[PDB]
């Protein structure tokens, strides 16, 4: 079984969506009428920008400590989503983060893919520093935040309270996280404020047979879902 | 000791876990005696959970919150001097400045008279004062963590508590301390997180 | 007016009071709530989440990423257990700082079951068997594979299932070493096909069950 | 900060806008000690909104008004001297003289005993006193602006508050201040006007 | 008598109290009210009234009658806007002291729409076109007529309609430069028939809509 | 508020009081009772038991 998914002009291949997690069991959804207002006015461009965007692949090695991305930050140079994210002032969007990872049967290791709401990292006081964009940042084992603390002084073993998946190479080699819009507000600035944060840390480290490929690829494919923004909506009276 | 226990989770509820009175500050004021008095004539405290580790930790278990706030003021005074202190019973103005409103800067500041700011007038010796502030947040939940910045080149306002003594020309200096007992009420929480250590607390 | 009689406990402030109070902002209209995803209604919901056990709290492994990985390797057939974890979720420095243990530290009494879940993170080609033994409370832990087998155990075939779950039932409050043990032994040594590494890692996760119960809050958090 | 808000105008109602307690005067009286005492033995204040700019401005947004008046008296005394002051608890007569009725001129004036004038007898240390005067206007609405004259060749009476101390021959001089907290109630208003500046306020 | 227990918050005076109180004039019969015309039930009713914007707050125009008139004239075709008004009704010295702004100064939070209304006060013979542009928040104002046209705008033909109304929707509390802009450009220069003056004036009026909402009173008025 | 009149016997503590009181552990869930055998509902139940008389209380 091999499921080929098309969004817009963009096509990806998934071995199977057999174990695809939905954070808090809540699927992405537009701003409902009970929480909307015809005078605080949204529009829905979930036509074109809401497609699969595939970041530049990262290379998992024996020495890799982890990687992280912020959202909608990572997609701030990604075509129409990045355009809308700057043209519009207020926006909301869920995501579908499909972390594929390509390894042989003679590689071994495990990744913990964690989706974090309000992933405030720390050695933080800098926008460019806290928002690396498309390439994301990396963790450490001692700026760059600490592996076992997630940066936020926080034992990684408890990280599984967050929405997550485990990519254990002997079993599954891909993970999917369906993230709804999570914020204290129904809608907010995308450029000033990242709602979600992806963090991929090797729980079990990479290892492999003698002369296998030394560094395997982890690929992220992020699809905005139910992307909606403001709000140019003017009434001209006679 | 090893007792058979039936299912019981009532005390692990969010209300049972959080809605428990706890001192969040100890404000201090001295009587308006024109003897040597500074700063001292009035106290101000910005309401915040980040100054008490118990409540802070319990909240930082989560990302977002909503709660009303039952404040309760335990006042305790005494004469500062060995002086044979005689003083008629004092009255304390306990003003709650709502979020995004001016703070007192003097004992005689205009804010103390402002109608906006609800004030308790507490007569010493009586039962401890009490008010219940509701959810005064601008957003739809108090955010303990905010990945984001003010400007593109964390903190939420619960209000301020100011305190002064109303009695004007007192001969004997009477020092006073107002322990503020906060009790969150009608607590809702969202998006659990790991607890921190007791390290940077 | 109405004749009344002030009783004892009048004009006291009991911090555990639950009375009415006058609102300071009665005319204020509160910002209405939204349906933020991820609402928690009980702290046990957080203890019910499987969180990784920090097995190796050695002087060097502790407070690192390596404190979570029990390394399997190739070495002489000593029937010493791979791990022997005591089931004191409140006072055991391994289970203590799990989310379960973090919540249990807030309470004085608690009872229920704990599901442990060991996850093998080796090769798809690796093959072998482990013995996951459960020693009930009052019984000292087994020291050899035979003692473990003659008790309660699960023979976990690595090549067939990558994880093994075990629900222990008789977990209750310490006071205010007992509780039992979950041990892991080599039944067989691990078999690899080729130059495949002979050094794997198993992770471990723990959680309370839905049945689990806590009571009498004991926040003890100071500086 | 930029939050979606549904329709909500409850707090812009006339009652919510106006019915808010606010100090309108600070009367002062000294104990009837026959030491050097003047004027001092009793306080008088004609009720008026024109002495506090907040209420004045809020009312002068409109031309005509009607409202009841919840007065609340916060008394605060202390010994005037370094003297080791011993004084049995004082009682305060807080008399409300209705509109168009004689004012006290002395401590021992006949008006204090008059049955017409309702009086509060407030024991110091107890809860602040309170009365609710109704709409005592001669016309059918309080007029903040009156284009017109008394005689052909602006002002409306709400009453007077007089205060004295009832305790007679006190040895130690005890100065006292009574903060009057007015709270309009059941407010109706008519014929809105522009607000003034904060210039002649 | 009835056993009672005095609770905390007893014998305090909370200025925001709402209890009963003893009337000082119970036997008095109050002068009954009449139906005076012009009763207001909500202060927003006053913010809903279109009140003239003082555009030109220059050192000389301010606190005069000329501070309300935007003068159109004949001068080189510079696409600089006739006016560019920022939509901060609480803090913008132009909109600040409008009736809307005066009421908004009494509150801490507010949201709704503002209808602006420009009124041409030139000749019945004058003819021309203006471009009334709306820049949403977060977008810096347009500096040229093309930038304005490619955005949200209304081409207002003077000779056909003497006024132009524009309802802006996303107005909300500052804090505790954003909000957007209403700009006016010359699309065409103004055409007059004869010695008719080539110096006109446009007025501007602003109001809240029925939807508009305020909350958390913040009277800050002292000396 | 409601006009009340404090009566005599107010603010006294009579040890034989039987009023209500505020619980210090309201959120606590009490360990539920079991059916222990041998419950006594009245002390007379103990007086109803035949118990041996010490007749000879001599010095020895």
């Amino acid at each position: 079984r091999v499921l080929q998914l098309t969004l817009g002009n963009s096509t990806i291949t998934t071995q199977e969506a057999a174990n695809s997690v939905v954070a808090y069991g809540r699927w992405p959804e537009y701003l409902r009428d009970s929480e909307a207002n015809p005078v605080d006015q949204p529009t829905e461009p979930d036509v074109a920008a809401c497609r699969f965007y595939t970041l530049d692949t990262v290379s998992w090695t024996k020495e890799s400590r982890g990687w992280w991305w912020k959202l909608p930050d990572a997609l701030r140079d990604m075509g129409l989503f990045g355009q809308n994210m700057y043209y519009h002032y207020l926006g909301r969007s869920g995501y579908t983060v499909h972390v594929q990872c390509n390894a042989s049967k003679f590689h071994q290791g495990a990744l913990g893919v964690f989706a974090v709401p309000e992933m405030c990292l720390a050695g933080h006081t800098s926008y460019q520093n806290a928002n690396p964009g498309e390439k994301g940042g990396t963790f450490t084992g001692t700026f760059c935040p600490v592996d076992y603390l997630l940066g936020n002084g926080t034992l990684l073993g408890n990280a599984f309270v967050f929405p997550h998946q485990i990519i254990n190479l002997r079993t599954n080699n891909c993970a999917t996280l369906v993230l709804p819009y999570v914020n204290s507000l129904s809608i907010d600035s995308m450029v000033k404020h990242n709602n979600w944060g992806i963090a991929i840390l090797p729980l079990a480290p990479l290892n492999f047979a003698s002369e296998s490929s030394p560094e395997i690829p982890i690929t992220l494919t992020i699809a905005p879902m139910c992307c909606e923004f403001n709000g140019l909506r003017n009434i001209t009276l006679p | 000791r090893h007792v058979v226990q039936h299912r019981s989770r009532s005390e692990s509820s969010i209300e049972s876990f959080f809605a428990r009175g706890a001192c969040v500050t100890i404000m201090t004021v001295d009587n308006p005696a024109s003897t040597t008095n500074k700063d001292k004539l009035f106290a101000v405290w910005k309401i915040t959970y980040k100054d008490t580790v118990q409540l802070r930790r319990k909240l930082e278990f989560f990302t977002y919150s909503r709660f009303d706030m039952e404040l309760t003021f335990v006042v305790t005074a005494n004469f500062t001097e060995t002086n044979n202190g005689h003083a008629l019973n004092q009255v304390y103005q306990i003003m709650y400045v709502p979020p995004g409103a001016p703070v007192p800067e003097k004992w005689d500041d205009y804010t103390w008279q402002t109608s906006s700011n609800p004030s308790i007038f507490y007569t010493y010796g009586t039962a401890p004062a009490r008010i219940s502030v509701p959810y005064v947040g601008i957003s739809n939940a108090y955010s303990h963590f905010y990945d984001g910045f003010s400007k593109v080149p964390s903190l939420n306002d619960f209000g301020i508590l100011a305190v002064r003594v109303v009695n004007d020309h007192n001969p004997t200096k009477v020092t006073s301390k107002i322990r503020v007992y906060l009790k969150p009420k009608h607590i809702r929480v969202w998006c659990p997180r790991p607890p921190r250590a007791v390290a940077y607390y | 007016g109405l004749p009344v009689m002030n009783t004892p406990g009048s004009n006291q402030y009991l911090t555990a009071d639950n009375f009415q109070s006058p609102c300071a902002l009665p005319e204020f209209d509160v910002t209405p709530p939204i349906d933020i995803p991820g609402e928690v209604k009980n702290m046990m919901e957080l203890a019910e989440i499987d969180t990784m056990i920090p097995f190796d709290l050695s002087a060097t492994k502790k407070n690192t990423m390596e404190m979570y990985r029990v390394r399997l390797s190739d070495k002489p057939h000593t029937d010493d257990p791979i791990l022997c974890l005591s089931l004191s979720p409140a006072s055991d420095p391994r289970l203590s700082h799990t989310m379960l243990g973090e919540i249990l530290n807030y309470y004085t009494h608690w009872a229920g079951s704990l599901k442990f879940t060991f996850l093998f993170c080796g090769s798809m080609m690796a093959t072998g068997k482990l013995l996951v033994s459960y020693a009930p409370p009052g019984a000292d832990p087994p020291k050899k594979r035979k003692e473990a087998m003659l008790g309660t155990h699960v023979i976990w075939d690595i090549g067939l299932q990558s994880s093994c779950t075990m629900v222990v039932p008789w977990i209750s409050n310490t006071t205010y070493t007992e509780g039992g043990y979950i041990s892991v032994f080599y039944q067989t040594r691990i078999v690899v096909p080729l130059s495949t590494p002979r050094e794997m890692d198993i992770l471990g996760f723990v959680s309370a069950c839905n049945d689990f119960s806590v009571r009498l809050l004991r926040d003890t958090t100071h500086i």
